RNA sequence: CGAUGUCGGCUCAUCACAUCCUGGGGCUGAAGUAGGUCCCAAGGGUAUGGCUGUUCGCCAUUUAAAGUGGUACGCGAGCUGGGUUUAGAACGUCGUGAGACAGUUCGGUCCCUAUCUGCCGUGGGCGCUGGAGAACUGAGGGGGGCUGCUCCUAGUACGAGAGGACCGGAGUGGACGCAUCACUGGUGUUCGGGUUGUCAUGCCAAUGGCACUGCCCGGUAGCUAAAUGCGGAAGAGAUAAGUGCUGAAAGCAUCUAAGCACGAAACUUGCCCCGAGAUGAGUUCUCCCUGACCCUUUAAGGGUCCUGAAGGAACGUUGAAGACGACGACGUUGAUAGGCCGGGUGUGUAAGCGCAGCGAUGCGUUGAGCUAACCGGUACUAAUGAACCGUGAGGCUUAACCU
RNA sequence: AAUUCCUUGUCGGGUAAGUUCCGACCUGCACGAAUGGCGUAAUGAUGGCCAGGCUGUCUCCACCCGAGACUCAGUGAAAU
RNA sequence: ACACAGGUGGUCAGGUAGAGAAUACCAAGGCGCUUGAGAGAACUCGGGUGAAGGAACUAGGCAAAAUGGUGCCGUAACUUC
RNA sequence: AGGACCGAACCGACUAAUGUUGAAAAAUUAGCGGAUGACUUGUGGCUGGGGGUGAAAGGCCAAUCAAACCGGGAGAUAGCU
């Protein structure tokens, strides 16, 4: 339950460290991204020399979030802090190379497998 | 806020048309005393289905 | 085809075998018996009425008993019809029990909804409140604006103000029969019916496709 | 909208209303039978009984728990010496509401609430 | 709610053993991967336990490789395939979640042990 | 001009179609994809933000699309009061000056308990022609109609290649609506616990009052949403633009004049709800009432006695029903409410006593004690015998039967 | 610029995006030296802008506690 | 104008905690505010709490939330020192 | 020491909400400024209407102020209603 102006960590080495939510994509007057929901975001804090700069605009996939995932069984799984991995902005796939903490079975997709090749949890 | 024009009298008895008092309708006689109360209630004399209660 | 009467017993859950959790209504249909039978020869239409559950001796009065005793049937709870479908035959007496969904994969479940009384705007038409603070003057919850001005200089009907929601009969449709239970006399609907527990339901067939 | 909540307000506060049924209910064990109002009857029957149930069984314990509620030491007395293996077969309906008419103050329908015993 | 009662009980598993809050729980959940049916592994504090009779969840917070996890777990799903009790814990409350707030040093629950 | 409050924002709409999207179609300088342009179409849908008082606009990022207008440039007895436009003050400029400038800047009171219409709900009376209890048909009225993306068909058709379909089907989203509480949660001043200050219960121990529930930590039921189910459809009929078939007037041609077939989210139905005050007051089933006697200005007239049915109403215990009425359940041949019993749930291992410790404390008895609205039972308490209302066979005419 | 109409001047900074804000330029419509010019530490219930924290302001409201509102008894207005 | 939530000078000033005449709870002493009983709708007022987000609200962080004590460490530009 | 700092009494009145046929013809509640001074307050006195007084607002001068209140000229005058 990430929405625009959501200050979400990032997953992968890209180069950011904190970034911001500025729209949610997938629809009109869509509220929340979530799961595996794709966003656009900006950059508000970087590593000195990352492949991404501060103030930059591109799309990023939701990897954990605090309000967390349900399970068809009724389980959740709650993370503590939301984060993202920063995916390319025209053609997908994402910008870094390692992906920091767990993900979840949800970004089991055609795509996202890359973020799921590495990624050492779930 | 308030009236444009002043209601009538008929307007101002068609309104009370539903004050009205509904009677008792009948109060109940008592078992034992026989005498009159409220149903569900105690007697005057402090009576209640035919048996002796608070008797102050 | 006809459907039967039913009453809300609560919900639960049914955990599948490959782990699904499943949020089911149970529903216990008993043995749904009908008490007259419609004709065109005399009513106009083809419809059965049933009825189900049980009544107090003490409690049913001597018109309701004598539709029951001419039917030949216990007194129940209630009264329903079931409009029929040009090729179903049924006699007064005969006995309907849950088993009749043993094949129906899907009904729709109709319910008289719970009773919040009256209710304003925002939980009853779903508007937006105005603001909480800079400035609002005693209108947070209040509806606004109800109309335009000279032109039309009335409200015009069905305007969304608030009076009283819920206690209506709803009709949820097209909700997944879970189980069909004819030794407990009980319908496994999957999801959420109409009304609090222990109301009267009415489960037919899904009409939709 | 209130579905299955049980427990009058009687437009009053929470510790008001618990001060007041703690009185109240000092003064049913006291006296036996009280006039009060109807509603106040009916909400007095649901702190008062619990009280006898209590005292149904003596230990240091029940008596210190029965005088943090009701807070006072010859109800307790009473409670656990008399009104306790007084009712001791009675299971539940340890007192009856006797509804007595209205008040002249203010119209409010009164009741007289009284212990089920007093034979004396 | 005989009914509910009885049918409720007719899904409830038998062998769920015995923990409370403190308890570092191993539970091993069935995870399917396309066609094979792996069972993976999550070891945590339990800090909360929800008891419904079949509706009985647990919450079992894991510090994993990086930032912490919270799985909800219906006890009684066939999803969840073993609890076992790794080490006893000695907590005074029923609900752990102070824990949210401490990692480390400060997160640490004493052993049981009786 | 004995006052019709004037921008903009919010809330809440509503209509038009000169249509932004979705739907149908003709021409194309239409290969496909994507377009351009024109006809038809008003069902539903039709952004979030930076700046600015701004409408507008520019910008950022979305979207199927971010329509154009009317409605006192809709909406201040619905909200705001930022702007304009009172009284204070200053700048630039004008005037000798008082002052002045839709030039600028800072500060600056927005009342109203609704009588009538309207509208949203909800009842009482009477009617419907004997009374009453139910179930209905349905005149009519309202709600609902949005849509993306992925996959298959098919990398086929088309194209030199790049690229890339029509028609048809499956899945899964967004926004919206209905229901619900099984799950995940929120609340849960009525449950349990921790703890600070102080006061009291004689005192220790234990408790209670007050300090925002003193501050907190959890939490039952209920209510709830961020939670979970479901929905918008298929189909039919009559069509719009459009496309035709046969076919003359006009021995050809021609979709039309006679005749015939297609044809869209619009129209009538299909789906959901209200619904016999539908005064055109309908239908069906069932239940109850089968006495005498006077008077007259002899009428569907009035009165007296005897009867009082079916049923309703009142009263009481009340409810996941409720502002109040209403509606639903129960009233002792009874689980309607309270209590009680058992369970569950929540909290988290009470008090007393014993042991260890100098002591705070810890350990044992002990997952203990206490547990609200929950669940299953139980007549212990309260739901009283009765009284009250409602009657006594239901008009006239005509017709068809009285087998 | 409390002063600038044209004007949201132009360039730069901050922002994903800045008619406001800061720095600069100077074509000052219509600054300017005690109706003082320009700086100015501290001060200000002063004006404008930014950031951290914090939050029901808001997304989008939900529940609860109280006082009215509703019903009963008593008294009993007002504008028009 | 009222038996009006306003205004009105001086004097005395106990306990516990506290720096204190603040504040909390109390003593002496005085009061419960001259309409009550119910119910537990919308809506208004005064409050409590709130998932994820955290100024996106808005004319503007208005309002609310937050901060908050004592001791010790430590503390920049600029400055009239 | 200080028109010094924090902060009650005391003086004030910056914001918001309520109130706006009010509890009140200017208040209440929650925050807010000053709080040894150009402070604040009691009792008395003095200044008066084109006059007073004014750390200046056209403010204040008995709920009245770009000229108080009362009485009189006075039935001012009103090509206006």
């Amino acid at each position: 339950m990430i929405q625009e102006q959501t200050m979400l960590n990032v997953a992968d080495n890209s180069g950011a460290r904190r970034v911001m939510c500025i729209k949610v994509l997938g629809g009109s007057h869509r509220r929340y991204a979530g799961v595996g929901d794709i966003i656009k975001i900006t950059i508000k804090e970087a590593i000195p020399r990352g492949k991404v700069k501060k103030g930059d605009v591109l799309k990023a996939v939701v990897v954990r979030t605090k309000k967390g995932v349900r399970r068809p069984d009724g389980s959740v799984i709650r993370f503590d802090g939301n984060a993202c991995v920063l995916l390319n902005n025209n053609s997908e796939q994402p910008i870094g190379t390692r992906i920091f903490g767990p993900v979840t079975r949800e970004l089991r997709s055609e795509k996202f497998m890359k973020i799921i090749s590495l990624a050492p949890e779930v | 806020a308030v009236q444009q024009n002043k209601p009538t009298r008929s307007k101002r008895g068609m309104r009370r048309s539903h004050d009205a008092l509904t009677a008792v309708t009948s109060l109940s006689v008592d078992k034992t005393s026989g005498e009159k109360h409220l149903r569900h209630h105690i007697t005057a004399d402090g009576y209640y289905r035919g048996r002796k209660v608070i008797a102050k | 085809m006809i459907g039967l009467v039913g009453k809300k017993v609560g919900m639960t859950r049914i955990f599948t075998e490959d782990g699904v959790s499943i949020p089911v209504t149970v529903i216990e249909v008993e043995a749904n018996r009908v008490t007259q039978v419609k004709d065109l020869a005399n009513d106009g239409y083809r419809a059965i009425q049933v009825t189900t559950g049980a009544k107090k001796a003490n409690r049913v009065t001597k018109p309701e008993a004598g539709h029951f005793a001419k039917a030949g049937v216990e007194a129940g709870r209630g009264l329903w019809e079931f409009r029929l479908a040009e090729g179903e035959e049924f006699t007064v007496g005969q006995s309907i029990s849950v088993e009749l969904f043993a094949d129906v994969k899907k009904v729709d479940v109709t319910g008289t909804s719970k009773g919040k009384g009256f209710a304003g705007t925002v939980k009853r038409w779903n508007f937006r409140t105005q603001d909480a603070t800079h400035g609002n003057s005693l209108s947070h919850r209040v509806p606004g604006s109800i109309g335009q001005n000279q032109t039309p200089g009335k409200v015009f009907k069905g305007k969304k103000m608030a009076g009283q929601m819920g206690n209506e009969r709803v009709t949820v449709q097209s909700l997944d029969v879970v189980r069909v239970d004819a030794e407990r006399n009980l319908l496994l609907v999957k999801g959420a019916v109409p009304g609090a527990t222990g109301s009267d339901l009415i489960v037919k067939p899904a009409v939709k496709a | 909208m209130r579905h299955r909540k049980s427990g009058r307000q009687l437009n009053r506060n929470s510790s008001h209303r618990q001060a007041m049924f703690r009185n109240m209910a000092g003064s049913l064990v006291r006296h036996e039978i009280i006039k009060t109002t109807l509603p106040k009857a009916k909400e007095l029957r649901r702190v008062v009984e619990p009280l006898i149930t209590l005292a149904k069984t003596d230990s240091v314990a029940n008596r210190r728990l029965a005088f943090a509620r009701t807070r006072d030491n010859e109800i307790v007395a009473k409670l656990f010496n008399e009104l306790g293996p007084r009712f001791a077969s009675r299971a539940g309906g340890y007192t009856r509401i006797l509804k007595c008419g209205f008040r002249a103050g203010d119209n409010a329908p009164m009741a007289y609430i009284e212990l089920v015993d007093r034979s004396e | 709610s005989n009914i509910i009662k009885q049918l409720e009980q007719e899904q409830m598993k038998q062998d769920v053993p015995s923990f409370r809050p403190g308890d570092t729980v191993e539970v091993k959940v069935w995870v399917v991967e396309g066609s094979k049916k792996r069972l993976q592994a999550f070891e945590g504090v339990v800090i909360a336990i929800r008891n419904r009779g079949l509706h009985s969840a647990f919450t079992v917070r894991k510090i994993s490789n990086g930032e912490g996890v919270e799985r909800v777990f219906q006890t009684h799903s066939p999803v969840v395939d073993s609890i076992s009790v790794k080490r006893r814990g000695a907590v005074r409350k029923a609900k752990l979640y102070y824990l949210r707030e401490r990692t480390g040093k400060a997160a640490r629950i004493k052993e049981r042990l009786n």
